[PDB]
């Protein structure tokens, strides 16, 4: 693998400082370095030259070869000003973890931990994991954690350092049966006279797929539906799908389904006509 | 994975802006050239700083009752680019030495700033089946 | 020559100030020392200013549909203030020798404005039928 | 009658300069001035020196005599950056007169009229007359004009200037008698019950008196009733007078009256009870 002359797994230097790597190989190709927002810069030097280093060029650096090997350090570049790195949003899915991506140019602090944006006390289940280089971790999300606003902190000298808002935001796993409701169970009407039957769809998400059926030889499908979507609630997402069919016929008469179906289960209410 | 994120809480914003104040600046991190390059350069970067931006929005209200509330809709169209930003993230191309600069911080006023949505919204709804592959380069 | 100024439409406040950001800040030339000085030292004073902010902050605003709308809100708090003007207009006393100086520009908060306003408000309400013998001292800070 | 030394009607100082203003009389008692906003500055000296003169001294400055006679001069401070003295709201009656109070402090300009605060055109019917030494008059005014905003305008050696925005609020002219309306027609119970009517008075003013009557052997007035007042429009006021009796009798019987009565005419609407 390729040999980073800064000889060292972490690098620890001063903001408005230079900063500079150098990696020899007869193979060498080219330096990647990851950004705070998923981004890869490049340089096709040995030697990597930053003059006035800036926080945010703190992560890791990686040779790369030709042969197909790689070596990396990381680098933290250290700003009083700075002491956590923000700038995105805290997405996290339902049972699964969350990283609140505060990174901190200074790993000679104690205490990184999470602690709730406003001060008050965090959910008595909530457990975090902390992470210099990438920033502080939600194990198992819940519903309940939707909106939490939460602040990296660090204690620096004795002092304590709080990071920007980070309100969580989390996207709800899917484990329910939907909900359909329609209001009349039967109806009819004379032919020329136009009727509408509006059904209604209860889910957490906007992932639910909804139809209407014409089942009288075989339950077909309609295309002349109206969408409506709604978001409720938190988790309370709502679309009431409306079926019109004008002038009606003999031909237009019969059981109707509306039906909708998640990715756990599916769900259906028939309402009759006759015309 | 990604379902319907975009309701019809979206038209509510007319009603939204006329009832915020028109000289009221809305911070939000503006990706340079949005109005001349192409959807698929900006769209994922802004619906981003939406997403931010309509939070903090969100933080200078309180929720008082049923009644049509800025908090009310305010929530529900950050719900709407929440949605956008997770369904931005399964089309997420494979970066490869890309690195131009962050997006410049600008102020807008409620009418700007939710022009600014709505396009995105739009510029989202057409993102699906069309011809993109034009690289994102100065022109 | 001077009715019900006052109507329940300020009981529409806390509604308005919950349905205004928090940090958006409301420009009105404060009369330095209105905590502390009696009701008439600065009654009339603040009621004008209060009716130059609410037109200025009405022109921020459009009227949208029957929904209590901000415009709606504001439009009428202006109407009660502005009646108020007048109905010191009529008890404005006849001047000799002063003029300390000008209101200090100031902007606040909604919460912090219209904290505000209806203290202007109650003060007007006891402003009828009271005593007015106090000072308008600032010495007089331990509250009076 | 007193000598004011400046013999001139008119005087026109510099902003910056000094100003001093002499009268002679063996009988002096003290100087006066009208400051923009209606206040009497007092000076008990012959002699008026004013250092630094400002803007806000322009007016009309009155020598006093103990016989009680008086010399008028008015000054002029000139001031390039704050051309017009702004500071007061705009008020007027209907069908009267509305003063855009906005002096000038250099009266050699022209064109100095009215111009409508963002450049639109004003009402067809709206007429002005301009006062260099009060501001401009708006004549006759209107209730289409209420909140109309005005700058004053002038142009000072070719160039164009404005004054801070007037938005004119207008005082109904009462000329209308006022609306009357209640609920029911008749209504009983009987004793122990309580009862309660809600009386809604309608006008274009706050100004109007509204009452409960009992009329059995003649009208009589109650106190006990709540007050709600609402305003619904631009001359749309309304009141809601309720008359609560707790515990009915056979003494509180009979036809009661709600009267309300402008400066122009009055209203009434009565209701039956008995019990
Ligand atoms: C419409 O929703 C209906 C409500 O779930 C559903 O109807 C029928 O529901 C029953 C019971 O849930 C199913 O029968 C099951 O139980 C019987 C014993 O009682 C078993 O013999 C079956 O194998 C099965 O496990 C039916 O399958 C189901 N369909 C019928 C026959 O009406 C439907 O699933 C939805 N659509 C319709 C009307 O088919
Ligand atoms: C309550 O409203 C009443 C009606 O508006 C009013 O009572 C009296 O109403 C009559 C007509 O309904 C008036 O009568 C006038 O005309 C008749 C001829 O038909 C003659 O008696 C006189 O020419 C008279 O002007 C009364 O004038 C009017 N009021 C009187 C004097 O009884 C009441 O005035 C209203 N309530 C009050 C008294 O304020
Ligand atoms: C929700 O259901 C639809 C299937 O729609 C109908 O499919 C029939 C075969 C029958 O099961 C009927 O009850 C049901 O309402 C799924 O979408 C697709 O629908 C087409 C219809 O032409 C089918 O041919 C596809 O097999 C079906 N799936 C595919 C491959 O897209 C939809 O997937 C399902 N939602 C889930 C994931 O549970
Ligand atoms: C507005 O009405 C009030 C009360 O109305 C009564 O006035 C009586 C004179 C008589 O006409 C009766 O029918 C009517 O209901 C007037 O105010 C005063 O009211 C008291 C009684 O409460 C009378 O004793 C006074 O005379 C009356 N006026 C005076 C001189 O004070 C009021 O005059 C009348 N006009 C307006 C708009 O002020």
């Amino acid at each position: 693998p390729p040999s980073i002359h800064p000889a060292q797994s972490e690098l620890i230097v001063e903001a408005g400082d230079t900063l500079s790597l150098t990696c020899i190989d007869p193979d060498f190709v080219r330096w990647t370095f990851k950004t705070y927002f998923n981004e890869m810069v490049e340089n096709k030097k040995n030697e990597w030259i930053q003059e006035k280093a800036e926080a945010t060029r703190t992560g890791t650096y990686t040779c790369s070869n030709s042969n197909g090997l790689t070596s990396s350090i990381y680098v933290f570049v250290r700003d009083p000003a700075k002491l956590f790195l923000v700038g995105l949003p805290l997405f996290g899915k339902e049972d699964s973890d969350a990283l609140v991506r505060c990174p901190l140019t200074d790993p000679q602090v104690s205490q990184y931990s999470l602690i709730e944006c406003d001060g008050k006390s965090l959910p008595t289940d909530l457990t975090f994991v902390p992470n210099p280089k990438a920033g502080i971790t939600i194990k198992n999300v819940k519903r309940a954690y939707h909106r939490l606003c939460v602040r990296c902190a660090a204690q620096r000298d004795g002092t304590w350092l709080h990071s920007d808002k980070f309100t969580l935001k989390v996207r709800e796993a899917i484990k329910a049966i939907p909900v359909v409701s329609v209001p009349e169970t039967s109806h009819l009407l004379k032919k020329g006279d136009t009727f509408t039957v509006v059904c209604t769809i209860k889910d957490v998400s906007t992932s639910v797929n909804s139809m209407w059926l014409k089942m009288n030889p075989q339950p077909q499908h309609i295309a002349q539906v109206k969408h409506n979507s709604w978001h409720r609630g938190d988790f309370n997402y709502e679309r009431q799908e409306t079926l019109t069919i004008s002038s009606a016929r003999v031909d237009d008469s019969g059981v109707f389904m509306c039906y909708a179906n998640n990715t756990f289960g599916s769900a259906n209410v028939t309402t009759t006509l006759k015309v | 994975i990604c379902g319907n994120p975009v309701t019809d809480n979206v038209k509510d914003i007319t009603k939204l802006v006329a009832n915020l104040p028109n000289d009221y600046m809305i911070t939000l991190n503006y990706v340079a050239g949005m109005d001349v390059l192409p959807s698929h350069c900006w769209l994922r970067d802004m619906v981003i700083q939406l997403s931010l931006s309509l939070t903090t929005l969100l933080d200078k209200f309180s929720n008082i009752s049923e009644g049509l509330s800025n908090y009310s809709i305010i929530d529900k169209l950050g719900k709407i680019v929440d949605d956008l930003v997770l369904c931005m993230e399964e089309n997420a191309p494979k970066n490869i030495k890309e690195s131009p600069k962050r997006p410049e911080t600008r102020s807008f006023t409620p009418e700007e700033f939710f022009s600014i949505f709505n396009r995105s919204i739009d510029a989202f709804k057409d993102f699906m089946v069309a011809s993109d592959t034009s690289d994102c380069v100065l022109s």
